[PDB]
């Protein structure tokens, strides 16, 4: 018993842009659908819910710009019009037992970016310290990668530490200020023989394509 | 029209001590009581704590306790653990099929004072080649979130190039992890030698600085 | 501009108690926080309790929570460190700092002259 909402892309403003809640478990002629989106960095607001009979009440600000359908027994389809960049949100849909939206079963949700902008790809590059300013007597080490110049979001970068352990730590993307690209740190700390050891960063952009990975091997120091 | 006022927006408690998160709506709510409490982390959806403005969820805690009815609704954390760093939103239900959430409360675990650990990291070989460098300051493993970060290239005060990045309150350790990105071009980066980031935390008598020289790593 | 000087430290017995008063005068400190920090003889300088404006709390180091409070009076520009349950670690001269900052970030300016703690 779960949902899951699918989608999600960067579109232009004005393109029309359809969502689609797919349902597994639960029957919609029992259930209720409701539409959350959620703004990078803000709060909830709710859109709107459909019934199991087909009537959809929404919110004062929606204005008939969303409508929501039932397009089979599992999938619920959400429509959007008149977009601009005040609906960039990550969209959830949840079960509803009643009208209200009050639920313990939601999506993972999707992330829908209104901007003008195009797709690009990250370039990803190391991060590694001055090797004169890491003590020779240095038991762990930090190092990291940077992927920087994306659009939109969001990035997944994991580690292959080879036969060391270390602990990864992925800071929140920062909006470039002068192309509006994304640019993220993610960050490796090992402890062990770390000064032959190669690390290896993967990182992966889905909205480039959905196999779109980059492997970025080096190690601390270049000696 | 109707507003749902969730206050305050931000509030401190150690483990083991108690937040009380209230929410005022201006009209009552649907049958008086129909006022949910949500917890959201970071990437994640909400998930449901109380319904029915007391009524407790299945698999959240008897720690949290929500009261209330009408107008002027309360959910009180009782013995809070590091878990329970997150931002809380109320949801009210109203006559006509409408449903208003509440602004959110950031809940943070007080802890502490610790410190920043400074590291800073040049830019690549990499990126260079590209004409953009990024000089990487990173602030590990500190509390409270209340640190400034200053760049010096060639002793000159660097303002408009850089842009910070601070984590979510840790779930383990209750700290904040930040890094400041400086961004410049490779003609400016190649014509200046000193690249210094000086840290300021409550915590430091002193401000901290790690610095490195182009070229001499 | 403003002075900080420093009161209250001396010679104690271990489980003793002292109270630091920490009095400025020049400016008025009711918009800074107030930091205490102490500093042994050959030693580093390390952070012990600060007390942000009337309203926005009091945060302590690890060594000394549960044992030392800190707190203000607005009214005649003097913070003050109750210290309880003393320890033979604790012996150490304490500096009183102005946050110049208003916004916590740490940025000590001003500096008391500091009081000695003797715990022995």
């Amino acid at each position: 018993q779960s949902l899951e909402e699918s989608g999600g892309r960067l579109v232009t403003p004005g393109t029309p842009l359809t969502l689609t809640c797919t349902v597994s478990g639960f029957s919609l002629s029992t259930y209720n659908i409701h539409w959350v989106r959620q703004a990078p960095g803000k709060g909830l607001e709710w859109i709107g819910v459909i019934d199991t009979g087909g009537g959809t009440y929404f919110a004062s600000w929606a204005k008939g710009r969303f409508a929501i359908s039932k397009t089979s027994s599992t999938t619920v389809d959400l429509k959007m019009t008149s977009l601009t960049a005040a609906d960039t949100a990550t969209y959830f849909c949840a079960k509803g037992f009643d009208y209200s939206a009050s639920t313990n079963l939601w999506g993972p949700g999707t992330l829908v970016t209104i901007s003008s902008a195009s797709t690009q790809s990250p370039s990803v590059f190391p991060l590694t310290r001055c090797c004169k300013n890491i003590p020779s007597n240095a038991t762990s080490v930090t190092l990291g990668c940077l992927a920087t110049g994306y659009f939109p979001e969001p990035v997944m970068v994991t580690w292959d530490t080879g036969s060391l352990n270390g602990t990864t730590m992925t800071l929140p993307a920062t909006t470039l200020t002068l192309s509006g690209h994304y640019a993220t740190i993610s960050l490796l700390t090992v402890s062990g023989a770390w000064a032959k050891q190669m690390f290896t960063c993967r990182v992966a952009h889905t909205p480039s394509s959905t196999d779109w990975v980059d492997n970025k091997t080096f190690s601390v120091c270049s000696r | 029209e109707l507003d749902m006022t969730q206050t305050p927006s931000s509030v401190s408690a150690p483990v083991g001590g108690s937040v009380t998160i209230n929410c005022q709506s201006s009209q009552s709510v649907y049958g008086n009581n129909y006022l949910a409490w949500y917890q959201q982390k970071a990437g994640q959806p909400p998930k449901l704590l109380i319904y029915r403005a007391s009524t407790l969820a299945s698999g959240a805690p008897s720690r949290f306790k929500g009261s209330g009815s009408g107008t002027q609704f309360t959910l009180t954390i009782s013995d809070l653990e590091s878990d329970d760093a997150a931002t809380y939103y109320c949801l009210g239900y109203y006559n006509g099929v409408i449903n208003v959430f509440g602004g959110g409360t950031n809940v943070e675990i007080k802890r502490t004072v610790g410190a920043p650990s400074v590291f800073i990291f040049p830019p690549s070989d990499e990126q260079l080649k590209s004409g953009t460098a990024s000089v990487v300051c990173l602030l590990n493993n500190f509390y409270p979130r209340e640190a400034k970060v200053q760049w010096k290239v060639d002793n000159a005060l660097q303002s408009g190039n850089s842009q910070e990045s601070v984590t979510e309150q840790d779930s383990k350790d209750s700290t904040y992890s930040l890094s400041s990105t400086l961004t410049l071009s490779k003609a400016d980066y190649e014509k200046h030698k000193v690249y210094a980031c000086e840290v300021t935390h409550q915590g430091l008598s002193s401000p901290v600085t790690k610095s490195f020289n182009r070229g001499e790593c | 501009e403003v002075q900080l000087q420093e009161s209250g430290g001396g010679l104690v017995q271990p489980g003793g108690s002292l109270r630091l008063s920490c009095a400025a005068s020049g400016r008025t400190i009711s918009r800074y926080a107030m930091s205490w920090f102490r500093q042994a003889p050959g030693k580093e300088r390390e952070f012990v309790a600060t007390a942000r404006r009337s309203g926005d709390g009091a945060f302590y180091a690890d060594s000394v929570q549960g044992r030392f409070t800190v707190s203000r009076d607005d009214a005649k520009n003097t913070v003050y460190l109750q210290m309880n349950s003393l320890k033979p670690e604790d012996t150490a001269v304490y500096y009183c700092a102005i946050d110049s900052d208003t916004f916590y970030s740490g940025s000590y300016d001003y500096w008391g002259q500091g009081t000695q703690v003797t715990v022995s």
